[PDB]
């Protein structure tokens, strides 16, 4: 086996700037004058797409913004300038011999201006309720950077059980991230207490953004 | 133009078997060698199989060596992947791809450049039972409003969420499902103007192919 | 020149 090491693991670049992802190989991929180095672009929810083949050849429909360079055991992908459409996963594959191994992948994100999250809080649904269930959903949408924190307070006290968090990938239109937090409780445990609060703390402020509701 | 469509994805208990098919079109199938590449939850892509154009030469990585076998029917423009003795580790997204060789300055070389891929076929190897999900609407507690759908207690992945059958695309956020003691759960949120809702309907379409499910929960105030 | 091709155009 010939394993490839991709660096960095992730990357944040402003619009118009240059993005430079590297790929290093175990053994030499050179041969006949070229190298079996290939780059793919995988946007979330989609199958990887061929970007480059044989070190520097662009795939069909791949703009000159993308270029490959390198020889022997060292190669890199270059994107200049970077556009809104690029945030995605990038792998470097080798085909000089079986197995044809893919690099670990490099995540590319657009670096933009900070944005405060838009918080919403939803009470268990009438159905989930008359089923013996109670889940409080809290949405923290379109914010930047990715790093954020949420806390759940019931009648004024943090809670660290029954909470499920899920982040979306960087949006392509507004480069913002979103997160979903869900507090799941029993119907009686829910009717027991009364005031449920969702508390977010983002770099865009020291004062937490809180949203809540009374079971009343 | 070039179109590859996969099928046959499903849940399978360990030691089982599955046969993935890949419908090819928009190019002379018989002139190219196809392949199969799978991707696990950790995102890593792993080449699994490849067959020659005529379908005489085939090869696999020590990974699925002996359990998998690639085949093709050029008369039916189709690629196949038979999987046996399925481990849980084989759970992943399976893609088929066309291969192209290389023309380097006046000579030709086998290259194995996968220039086209199918949408993929999710394959899960787990002893766990198949459970439809529970679809719960999420409306505001008390110029724009955010709504959402809750999808809890289903297995295995995946499920497909949609709002107003695709009419609502922007302002939507469908989050990755989370694993909780052999039961995934995920939510989706859509933000729209207070003008369209509740003045106009807002419904999410969910679907679990693993258990032939398909719920359409209209969100109500 | 550099380009991808079918296995058939290979020989």
């Amino acid at each position: 086996d010939i394993v490839l090491t991709q660096s960095p693991a992730s990357l944040a670049v402003s619009l118009g700037q240059r993005a430079t992802i590297s790929c290093r190989a175990s053994e030499s991929v050179d041969n006949y004058g070229f190298s079996f180095m290939n780059w793919f672009q995988q946007k979330p929810g989609q199958p990887p797409k061929l970007l480059i083949y044989a070190i520097s050849n662009r795939g069909s429909g791949v703009p000159a913004r993308f270029s490959g360079s390198g020889s022997g055991t060292d190669f890199s992908l270059n994107i200049h300038p970077v556009e809104e459409d690029d945030p995605a996963m990038y792998f470097c594959q080798q085909t000089k011999e079986v197995p044809w191994t893919f690099g670990g992948g490099t995540k590319l994100e657009i670096k933009r201006a900070d944005a405060a999250p838009t918080v919403s809080i939803f009470p268990p649904s009438s159905e989930q309720l008359t089923s013996g269930g109670a889940s409080v959903v809290c949405f923290l949408n379109n914010f930047y950077p990715k790093d954020i924190n949420v806390k759940w307070k019931i009648d004024g006290s943090e809670r660290q059980n029954g909470v499920l968090n899920s982040w979306t990938d960087q949006d392509s239109k507004d480069s913002t991230y979103s997160m979903s937090s869900t507090l799941t409780l029993t119907k009686d445990e829910y009717e027991r207490h009364n005031s449920y609060t969702c508390e977010a703390t983002h770099k865009t402020s020291t004062s937490p953004i809180v949203k809540s509701f009374n079971r009343n | 133009e070039v179109h590859l469509v996969e099928s046959g994805g499903d849940l399978v208990k360990p030691g089982g078997s599955l046969k993935l098919s890949c419908a090819a079109s928009g190019f002379t199938f018989s002139h190219y060698g196809m392949s199969w590449v799978r991707q696990t939850p950790d995102k890593r892509l792993e080449w699994v199989a490849t067959i020659g154009s005529r379908g005489t030469y085939t090869h696999y990585p020590d990974s699925v060596k002996g359990r998998f076998t690639i085949s093709r029917d050029n008369d039916k423009n189709a690629l196949y992947l038979q999987m046996n003795s399925l481990k849980s580790e084989d759970t992943a997204m399976y893609y088929c791809a066309r291969r192209s060789e290389f023309y380097y300055y006046g000579n030709t070389y086998y290259y194995s450049a996968m220039d086209y891929w199918g949408q993929g076929a999710s394959v899960t190897v787990s002893s766990a039972k198949t459970t439809p999900p529970s679809v719960y609407p999420l409306a505001p507690g008390s110029s724009m409003v955010t709504l959402g759908c809750l999808v809890k207690g289903y297995f295995p992945e995946p499920v497909t969420v949609t709002w107003n059958s695709g009419s609502l695309s922007s302002g939507v956020h469908t989050f990755p499902a989370v694993l909780q003691s052999d039961l995934y759960t995920l939510s989706s949120s859509v933000t729209v103007p207070s003008s369209t809702w509740p003045s106009e309907t807002v419904t999410c379409n969910v679907a679990h192919p693993a258990s032939s499910t398909k719920v359409d929960k209209k969100i109500v105030p | 020149e550099q380009k991808l091709i079918s296995e058939e155009d290979l020989n």
